[PDB]
């Protein structure tokens, strides 16, 4: 008698002066909003049920209706921004924060879930949730000696919701809120459950996405080693976010980058640069491009770990977007590397795969490659080996493309082309 | 400016919201 009710029947019951009738009707509403597909979220909102639901949240005397309305509001909140807005507009945020203290673990978990959807909408609601004081109660829910004593699903929801409070960049979460949350985050990152680890990595992933001061407060917490370890996980849902975090960290100062190198992250790249999941391969190559954009001694670490042949590998064959990140990694390498290091790169066979990419329909990758060729010749010019390099580029159809790009349209291109042709060739 | 920050952020991003089935 609470299965597949019509919205009007639900309205009929919730409007009666009978708490039990309202309870059945609320549960019926929750079931519509929980059905496999096409939950009537808009119809429920129009019927003006949100205010009734929000008010039921504050009924301590009847915990069951607190749960049902919490679940209904959770699913409405999981919709579009307009739908989530409807829930917030009803005054659900503070009502939910009060439920976090509930003696019924399943009710506060529902509250944790709803707050998760509200904060997940974006910067504005995220910061509004924080202003209503949700962080302390949430963290208090985790203030226990051993995370393993908490129910599996309850922990997964808390972590996920915390990762949403760390999410979004315009603007980034409040600095003081991040500091509050981090210590707990550092602890969840050492929990054995793969979902908890994934969402913890995602959170760190969001916090490291921004200015170097942001990256600093995370690195300062000493998590780089743990992130490197998770980088070698067998579960793709863990490797993906962990790699994104490590990648973000190396977009910062050289010293922040040295932290990932010291933690031994380079030893996992032979695998990542040939990973089956194209995305993991794209992210990894992009990460490499930022490391080769560092100090000569860091470029040298890339060399010692034998990662150059892997870059040659990616540049030679891979998804186009991955190849583009490879180009960058090369142009950066050649731009800050020593003469001896640029020579090594050539000995690894970079010239041919680099020349072949010039046939690509993408003015950006072409400027990047033409650029690298320049840097390479510049190094050869320092050894009187320019001719020898000309041959190689001439031997593998290289010149037959620079001369081509010489008739290109983009000013930056034909110029760079025209130059290389006269300064080292014809 | 050697370092290149994030683009489209495409490990995509975990679903921002979850419906309780």
């Amino acid at each position: 008698g609470t299965v597949n009710w019509s919205v009007e029947d639900i309205v009929k019951g919730i409007n009666s002066n009978n708490l039990e009738s309202q309870l059945q009707a609320t549960q019926a509403a929750r079931k519509l909003l929980s059905r496999e597909k096409q939950p009537p979220i808009d119809n429920i909102i129009r019927a003006g049920l949100i205010p009734k639901f929000v008010s039921f949240l504050g009924k301590t005397d009847c915990s069951p209706i607190q749960f049902e309305s919490a679940w209904a509001l959770t699913n409405i909140a999981s919709g579009t921004s307009e739908q989530t807005k409807a829930v917030v507009d009803g005054g659900a945020i503070p009502a939910f924060i009060s439920l976090l203290a509930s003696p019924h673990a399943h009710i506060s978990e529902q509250a944790v879930w709803a707050l998760g959807n509200i904060a997940g909408d974006g910067s504005a609601f995220r910061d509004l949730v924080i202003k209503h004081g949700a962080i302390d109660p949430l963290l208090a829910l985790l203030a226990v000696p051993d995370l393993s004593t908490l129910a599996c699903g309850y922990l997964r929801n808390l972590t996920w919701t915390l990762s949403n409070l760390c999410r979004n960049k315009n603007p980034a979460p409040p600095l003081d809120a991040v500091e509050q949350i981090l210590p707990t985050l550092v602890r969840l990152l050492h929990h054995n459950d793969p979902e908890v680890l994934a969402d913890s990595c995602w959170a760190i992933s969001y916090l490291t996405d921004g200015p170097n001061e942001r990256i600093e407060m995370v690195v300062k917490k000493g998590v780089v080693p743990q992130l490197v370890k998770l980088l070698g996980a067998t579960e793709l849902p863990i490797v993906t976010p962990a790699l994104r975090a490590i990648g973000n960290i190396v977009t910062g100062t050289d010293e922040q980058t040295q932290k990932v190198i010291d933690a031994g992250a380079l030893a996992v790249f032979p695998s990542l640069l040939t990973n089956p999941k194209t995305n993991i391969q794209k992210e990894a190559t992009w990460t490499m491009s930022n490391i080769t954009a560092g100090r000569q001694d860091q470029i040298q670490q890339v060399v010692n770990h034998g990662l150059v042949p892997f870059l040659v590998g990616v540049l030679s064959k891979a998804d186009f977007k991955t190849q583009k990140e490879a180009a960058w990694a090369i142009t950066n390498y050649t731009s800050g590397g020593t003469v001896e290091q640029i020579v090594y790169l050539v000995h690894c066979g970079i010239i041919e795969p680099l020349m072949n990419l010039l046939s690509a329909k993408d003015t950006k990758i072409i400027q990047v490659i033409l650029d690298a060729i320049s840097n390479i010749f510049q190094a050869a010019e320092k050894l009187g080996e320019t001719e020898k390099l000309s041959i190689m580029i001439e031997e593998c159809g290289g010149l037959d493309k620079i001369e081509a790009l010489q008739r290109h349209e983009n000013e930056s291109v034909y110029k760079a082309s025209l130059n290389l042709i006269e300064k080292y060739f014809s | 400016r050697k370092k290149r920050k994030t683009e489209e952020e495409s490990p995509l991003k975990d679903k921002a919201k979850k419906s309780k089935g």
